[PDB]
């Protein structure tokens, strides 16, 4: 059986908070499709050859 | 005459093959060589009755 994921609590709690000290730069990818291959065809040609 | 019409706008048009090419006809076949024996019943010196 697949597992969603790593199990977490946060603790959650009034007059309480959390505030970072240190950053970090993280540079990532991301591809996408733009055109696809330009085509043509022949009717009498491919129907009926010579 | 492929665009059906008599005025055409600019641009690049794929036209079709009108062109017609005579064409001959042609035919092979292997060597003729294994005949049938016909000699031998109709150039026979006797005939049986
Ligand atoms: C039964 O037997 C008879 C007689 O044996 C046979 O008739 C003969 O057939 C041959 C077939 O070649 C004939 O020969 C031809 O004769 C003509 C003139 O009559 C010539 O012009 C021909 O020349 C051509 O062929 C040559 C090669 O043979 C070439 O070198 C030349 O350049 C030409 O292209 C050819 O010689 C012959 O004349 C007849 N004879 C008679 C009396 O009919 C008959 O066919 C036989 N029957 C069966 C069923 O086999
Ligand atoms: C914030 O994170 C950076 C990155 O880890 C820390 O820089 C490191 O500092 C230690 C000790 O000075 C070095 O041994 C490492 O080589 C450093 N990493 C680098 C330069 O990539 C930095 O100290 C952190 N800041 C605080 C306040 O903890
Ligand atoms: C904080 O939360 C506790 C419950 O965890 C509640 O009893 C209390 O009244 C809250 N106080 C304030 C000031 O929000």
């Amino acid at each position: 059986t697949m597992s969603l994921g790593a199990e977490n609590s946060v603790a959650y709690s009034n007059n309480s908070i959390a505030i970072p000290t240190n950053f970090t730069i993280s540079v990532t990818t991301e591809i996408l499709p733009v055109s696809m291959t330009k085509t043509s065809v022949d009717c009498t040609m491919y129907i009926c050859g010579d | 005459c492929t665009l059906k019409s008599f005025t055409v706008e600019k641009g690049i048009y794929q036209t079709s093959n009108f062109r017609v090419q005579p064409t001959e006809s042609i035919v092979r076949f292997p060597n003729i060589t294994n005949l049938c024996p016909f000699d031998e019943v109709f150039n026979a010196t006797r005939f049986a009755s």
